[PDB]
Formats: structure tokens, sequence, C-alpha cells
RNA sequence: UCCCCCGUGCCCAUAGCGGCGUGGAACCACCCGUUCCCAUUCCGAACACGGAAGUGAAACGCGCCAGCGCCGAUGGUACUGGGCGGGCGACCGCCUGGGAGAGUAGGUCGGUGCGGGGG
RNA sequence: UCGCCUCCUAAAAGGUAACGGAGGCGCCCAAAGGUCCCCUCAGGCGGGACGGAAAUCCGCCGGAGAGCGCAAGGGUAGAAGGGGGCCUGACUGCGAGGCCUGCAAGCCGAGCAGGGGCGAAAGCCGGGCCUAGUGAACCGGUGGUCCCGUGUGGAAGGGC
RNA sequence: AGAGCACUGAUAGGGCUAGGGGGCCCACCAGCCUACCAAACCCUGUCAAACUCCGAAGGGUCCCAGGUGGAGCCUGGGAG
């Protein structure tokens, strides 16, 4: 069902497991080894308003904000079943860009 | 478009006098339709070329959308089914699409079919899936004569909402579904 | 049957778990030491039991040839006896139930036991029964 | 769309009509008018 | 089947096989060679 | 005395040494490998790998462990370090 | 520090199957529509976008049962290192270490770490 | 019968013999190769125009009993199994460290540079799920190569 | 080894039951009983080198410690 998973944890680390519900999206950035979460982006945990594609965006850009205090750098996606086309990509296309 | 005749005879009707009859205490719990899917018991038209195609450009004015064909696995030699990749026609309609084919089930294309006492009361699964048999297909109107060659027939599986045996069984005498008792 | 072809042989180590309990039955044959009892003395031991009593009892017989015998003709030494030439034997230790059967009283049973106990080669001990279950 | 669309009109029902229609040809009589009440429908014998 | 393909505007080979039965008649794919970089390469 | 002649069943094949090479505490160095075998029956863990043949190959230096996921299989790891 | 929900990770069936009640404030799912990105070897079934008419029925999480399933001792036994003995024979016995399998009582409708939201 | 592959005999590291018990190979795949993505069986019950114990369909049950080219074994749906797209990494130059082992061999392999494929990226790609499908050396053909080339310059032959 | 039947196959008895055997409905072509042969499944009790849901004593390998033994290691000469 998932793949994906494992197949980060083959490489590195850093999971970045995105979880999107029909109106809402949170995107955490998750290392295992030690196994615990880190940065907790998130819109429907925060505060930003309900457009979906376009409100991925912005959280998109917190963990950066967020994380590059933090000494992160390293990408390291983690797709669920979804499929990298739209507020999954607009989740990402705002984080390196952050 | 979104509006049609049993379309609003569902709702409009349907539904509430299943409910007076029976009980239900949720609204997800009436008998809705979910699909309609048709299979082509074909296998013959598998030999030659010049026919065995023409078996979906009319099931396309039953529902609009075009068919679809599909194949086997198991090497059964008992008919030229080598390894297995034979013939499968199916087509699968939901929304208005799995309406309009409704309104033109039990309405037009019913009168016409040798010794017509109605619908088989039997061929029940228990689940909402009764089941029947198309022998000819001139019974839907669009099946005329001036464009076609011979025999096609196909059986039709109809998938509920239902739980009990006796259940879409009444879904049924609503929609147009007669019976012999 | 069905099978397939032949087996090796088995050095019957630990006189033990080729043995049981009187089941489904009253009195029952039991082993004394060990062998390889063949598809030949078993109907020999069953008929001579039918035939103490005629129109009567029910004579359970717990063994089955499971296993090949292998022999060779007269020959030299290539290959592996094909053999079979007296069928089938099966895997026997002591305390093992041979037989046991119901019907009878002793009197018309502790013979039909002991009848088909000399139809082995080896020795035999009538079990009563001993409601010890488990 | 890939395939004709639903243009809709009228199926001429043999009786008197029915609209309903979609389907594809759309101008199409047929004969008997079929549920419209021709035999089965309130009983009649 | 045996089978070696050489370079485009230059002869040079390397190694493979073709199956001809199964239709395969022609054989042209790309390659990486050890002169130049990179380039079309053929058959015979 | 002058008998037959022949069967069919003395063909064999010749050993493959399938086995566990390093073991559950040893020393290992890098490249190592540590599990020539016939599938996937130890599944490689931390800084192992495999290629082609399910052959259990150290990445990195360290000491090899064993950590039983009962269901996911059997794990042959690496420690680094020290 | 604790309880619920959500994402997730570990220990790997004392988590599973089946049945029974609950949960809808937020949570998530069902659900409305396919105009645009995307898509079905037919089909918005699924992937996907836009979203608030309806609901917790489904699916899902939480509590109870023990029917199946699983876990399962102690005890004793088979077996076996190692030393030794008996029978020509198939085999058996003694001592010192190790100690099963299955069967019994019993247990079990999971445990736990991180983050986030709501209590 | 002679070489190679799978199970037992192989007595729980490897290995083990017998004209012991049972079976295979001397092929193959431009897709059966790699990358990204979608999907997950056999069987059973019950309904279904053909056919009919067994044809494509549908609801439920269904954890592997199907499939993975061919013998068998290990493995495996948390894919290596079934579809689609883009590709040629069945690259070149190397190659630490190791399994097996008398020699010769055989086998796995991270790491770098040149250049490229796929993918948004992490990453993967030095043939195929694997274990069989092969032949030292001598001699000779074909294509390149800053080479040697007999007093010298070409040429002839040789060499890589 | 052992033991077990959860996979592979083998088996005695009983049971319920797909199929067929006797007997009527004597034929729409189905049906009921059955000291009959019989598989699916269950209990009773089992068989196995190429069966294992389990599983030893022992066996091999690395670390630590005792261990100085004609131990072990390396190079070379010689053999059998
Ligand atoms: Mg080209
Ligand atoms: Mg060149
Ligand atoms: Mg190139
Ligand atoms: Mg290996
Ligand atoms: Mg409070
Ligand atoms: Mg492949
Ligand atoms: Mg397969
Ligand atoms: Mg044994
Ligand atoms: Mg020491």
């Amino acid at each position: 069902k998932f793949r994906v998973r494992n197949r980060i944890k083959r490489t590195g680390r850093l999971r970045l497991s995105v979880f999107r519900s029909l109106k809402h999206i949170y995107a955490q950035i998750i290392d295992d080894e030690k196994g615990v979460t880190l940065v907790s982006a998130s819109s429907l945990a925060l505060k930003l308003k309900g457009n979906k594609t376009e409100v991925a965006r912005q959280v998109g850009r917190a963990l950066a904000e967020k994380a590059l205090a933090l000494g992160i750098k390293q990408v390291a996606f983690d797709r669920g079943p979804y499929k990298y086309h739209g507020r999954v990509k607009a989740l990402a296309e705002g984080a390196r860009e952050g | 478009p979104l509006d049609l005749a049993l379309k609003r005879k569902y709702y409009e009707e349907v539904r509430p006098e299943l409910i007076r009859r029976f009980g239900y205490q949720n609204v997800w719990e009436v008998p809705r339709l979910e699909k309609v899917v048709i299979n082509q018991g074909l296998g013959e038209a598998k030999e030659d070329a010049r026919i065995l195609e023409k078996a979906a450009q009319e099931l396309a004015l039953i529902t609009g959308q075009k068919p679809a064909v599909t194949r086997a696995k198991k090497s059964i030699s008992n008919f030229k089914l080598r390894k297995g990749m034979p013939i499968g026609l199916r087509v699968t309609l939901r929304r208005d699409r799995m309406w309009i084919f409704l309104e033109k089930l039990l309405n037009v294309a019913l009168p016409r079919i040798r010794d017509f006492r109605g619908l088989n009361p039997n061929s029940f699964d228990g689940r909402g899936n009764y089941n029947l048999g198309l022998r000819e297909q001139l019974i839907f109107p669009e099946i005329t004569y001036d464009m076609v060659d011979a025999l096609r027939g196909m059986d039709i599986a109809v998938v509920t909402t239902a739980e009990t045996d006796e259940e879409a069984r009444a879904l049924l005498e609503l929609l147009g579904f007669p019976f012999r008792k | 049957r069905m099978k397939y072809r032949k087996q090796q042989r088995g050095r019957l180590k630990g006189a033990t778990k080729g043995g049981d309990y009187v089941a489904f039955g009253d009195f029952g044959l039991v082993a004394l030491e060990p062998a390889w009892i063949t598809a030949q003395q078993i109907e020999a031991a069953r008929v001579a039991m039918v035939r103490h009593f005629r129109r009567g009892g029910k004579i359970f017989i717990r063994i089955f040839p499971d296993k090949p015998y292998t022999k060779k003709p007269l020959e030299v030494r290539m290959g592996k006896g094909k053999g079979n030439v007296e069928g089938y034997v099966a895997v026997v230790k002591p305390g093992r139930v041979m037989f046991e059967v119901a019907g009878v009283t002793e009197e018309q049973a502790m013979e039909a036991l002991r009848i088909a106990g000399h139809k082995l080669p080896i020795k035999t001990k009538i079990v009563r029964r001993d409601a010890y279950d488990e | 769309g890939i395939h004709p669309k639903l243009v809709p009109a009228r199926i001429i029902c043999g009786c008197g009509n029915v609209i309903e229609t979609y389907s594809t040809k759309p101008e199409i009589y047929v004969e008997v008018c079929s549920k419209c009440h021709p035999f089965y429908t309130g009983q009649q014998r | 089947l045996l089978l070696e393909c050489t370079e485009c505007k230059r002869r040079n080979y390397a190694t493979e096989k073709n199956k001809r039965n199964t239709p395969n008649k022609l054989e042209l794919r790309k390659y990486c060679p050890w002169c130049r970089k990179h380039t079309v390469h053929r058959e015979v | 005395k002058k008998g037959l002649g022949s069967t069919r069943n003395g063909r064999d094949s010749q050993a493959k040494r399938l086995g566990v090479k390093r073991y559950e505490g040893q020393v290992v160095r890098a490249g190592n490998i540590l599990v020539r075998q016939r599938g996937t029956r130890f599944k490689p863990g931390k800084n192992v790998g495999m290629g082609r043949d399910f052959t259990l190959f150290a990445l990195v230096d360290g000491v090899v462990e064993f950590q039983d996921r009962g269901r996911l299989g059997r794990y042959v790891h690496v420690r680094p370090l020290a």
C-alpha cells in the first residue's frame, strides 16, 4: 500500500510524511533511527484558510522558515498513498523554495 | 442533464415507501443504487474478424460510454483458448449513465421479450445481486435491425446497498421489477 | 494407494511411540518386541478371527502397511531392488495396539485374539481394557 | 467527449409519449409504448 | 544469435546478441564509446 | 549369472557452500560478505545490502548483529562506530 | 504529568477472526459537482481538483464476550551428550550432564515512544 | 554413465561416498533489460443469454495453497507477481574488501571520474528473483591502434 | 534424534454429505431410503529419507578469561 515509506528508509533519514485529508493537510519532518518527529507543519492544526491547493503552498513555506534555524537542509520526501500531483506538489514546491 | 424521470421517482417516492414498510434509523441505510455492470458471454466471434469488434459500437448507444474488452489466464484448450487472451466485453456505468439505461430498461426494453411474465422472483443471492439473462437484444429500442447481423446476448448484474434477502426485492417492486409470485 | 515408489529402511530404535491404548474396542492385542508386520499376516490374522465366530463381532485393525519391501532376483549388484515381491509392510514397535475387537464376552474372545496372536513373529499380550483413557 | 454525448428530445412511446431520451438517436419512435400501460400495467386481461 | 554493433560516422564496436526469428531485423540503439562520447550505434 | 544393465538415478550436482559467513558479534571490515543464501532468508539491515544472489555484504566497517522482526523476517545489521 | 482524535514508529497474533455497544463539538471518513490540473485498457470505482445540502449507515477508532485462533508453564516422559553394562540376533538396560514434543491448569479481543490538535 | 543444476541418503557449521532413491540443463528475453507510476492471486459459496464440473461478470469468504519462462529447492503480495510511460547502465576507465578453493577458475561487491537514462526529488541503473544454460591454452578470420617493422623510405608480417 | 498433522501425500472406524449401485415416482428430469462403493469436511487413532506448526543433546564461528604446549604463525631445504 505504502512502499515509499520503505523506499526512503533505505536512503538516509528525515521522513517528511505528508497527510492529506479532504479539507486538511498536515506535513511533518520526522526522523527515524531516533524515531522522533520535528517540524510539525500543518494548517488545519495551524490557522491558515481553506482553499486547499494554494494553502498547502504556504505550510510548505513554514517548515523552511521553521527548520532552517534547527540545523536542517536535507530533503527527504515521503509521499503517502498520494500521487505527487496537486496539493502535494504545492506543499512541496514551496519547501526548497522556502 | 442532472434531472431525469426515475431519477426523481427514486428520491421523490421510492425511498419513503420503503421506510414505512420496513423501518430505517439512519439515511444511509436505504437501498440506494450503487453500480450497474454488463457482461458479454461471448466466446463465439472470437474466431474470425469481421464481426467480433462490432459488439461494442452499439453498447455505447445504451450508455453513451464505449465498453471494455477483457481476457483470461488459465489454459483451457476445450475451445481455442490457448494460454489465455480471449474475449470479454463488459461495461460499467454510474450517475446519469447508470440512470438512463434504467430509465430505458423497464420502459422500452421490456414488452418485446419472449413469454414476458415479468422478471425472475427466484434468482436471488441474498445480498442485493438479482440476476437475469438477455437472450435477444432488439428489445433495446436503439438496437433496430437496419445495421445488425445476428445474436449477441448478454447478462447484467445489479448491485445494492441492501442487507437482507427480501430487502432489495422490495426496492425492485417500486422501480419496475414485476415477478411471478 | 498412490504414494511414490520405494523407501529406505528405518532401524526400529526406541521401542516406544509405535504405541497406543485400547480405544474403540473391548479387548486388544499388544507387541512385546518389534518387527515389520506385513500385508499378509494381517489379513491372515484378520480372517483367523472371523472364522472363530461366524456372524458376529467387529475386528479393528489399527496398523497399515505403508512401507515398501525390496528384494532382488538371484542376480548380482546393480541399482536398487524394485522388489515389492511380497508387497507392503507396517512398522511395528512394542507397546503398539495391533488389533482390538468387540462384540462377545471373553471365553468367545480370549481365543480369537489368542489365535491370531500365533500368526505373528513377535510375542503378544492380550489387553483386557483398563479404563486408563487419555 | 471521444464518444457521442447525450442529446435528449423524445422517445416516441407508441401509446402517447415519453420525453426522457438522451441515449443517442433523438427522434426515436418505438412501437409498443411499453411502459405507457400497454399490458402488464394495472392488470388487463 | 550472435551480434555486435558499431557507431555512426566512425567504425568501432561493442558486444551483444540478436534473435532474428523474433521479428527484430534491424537493430540500432544508443550506447557509450571510449572514443568520442555517446552516440548512435548500429550493427553488421 | 549374466543379468541386466542400468537405471537413471546417479546424477547429482556439486556443492554451493550455503551458509552464514560472518556471525553475530564478529568484527567485519568493508565489503565483507555475511550471508551466502538462496532467496531472502536473512534480509539486509543497517549498513548491509545485497546484489543479484541475496549476498549480505557490509557497506561499512563494524560489528554484525542479529535481531528478529518475527513477522518481517530475520535481519543482519552492521554497528559501525567501534 | 494524564484522556480523546489524527499522523507515525517500535515489540511482532497475550494485536487475529466473529459478535456485541459507543463515538460525530474538533478530528477523519462517507457525501455534492466534475469547470480547470490529473485520470479510467468503459466508468470521478480508484488517482485528482472545487467544496458544504446530508450522515456516522458504511469504512474507521474506543469498551465487553471467549466460540475459533494464538500464547502456554510446573510435573513427568521420549531423546542425547559422555562413561558402562546385557543379548550373536532384531534391541535393551545403568550412571552424570543437558533437557523436549505434544497434552493440563492457566492467559489472551494488545503494549509503547514522538509530534500535532482538542479536552 | 563421464560436464553442469535441485531435494534426500548428508548422522541440525561447510563437505561427504556407493552401477543408492527421485527429477533437470547445453535453451532463452528488445522485452522477460532499467527508471517512475497503477493494480494484487489460486480456490470456494451463491446468482448470472451462450458453453457449461470448468469461458467473460457480480456479491461475499478467501495470507498465499496462484503466479514468478523451463527440473527441483529457498524466497516472495510490506513484490521479485500482472499493466502503462520514458529509455539502452546487456556503458567505458578503474575498483577497496571478501565467499569457495590445491592451481586455474568461479562469485558478490560498496567508492570515484567521462557521459547518459528515469524520476519533481530522495534515489536507482556495471542485465534478467536466484541457484544450471558452458570450454584453459595452441592456430587462424574480421575492425580499430601514438606501436615494432631488419642499411634507408614505402611496403609484407608481427604486437596491443 | 524426538514428537506432531497446521503444509505434501498415505490410512482404519464413525458421522453429515457432492456422485454413482438396489427399489418406486416407471419417465418433465429431478426427487426419498439405503448392513453399497465414495471424495469435500469433523471427531476417534495413526504413517513418512526427499512432510514440519515445533525442536534438543550436541556441532561450527567471533570476544573475554585460564591455558608454555614439541601450542600456534611466517620464510625457506628436503621427503615420504
Ligand atoms: Mg533510434
Ligand atoms: Mg576509435
Ligand atoms: Mg550516449
Ligand atoms: Mg547467497
Ligand atoms: Mg477539561
Ligand atoms: Mg522484471
Ligand atoms: Mg508469478
Ligand atoms: Mg524420526
Ligand atoms: Mg587466552
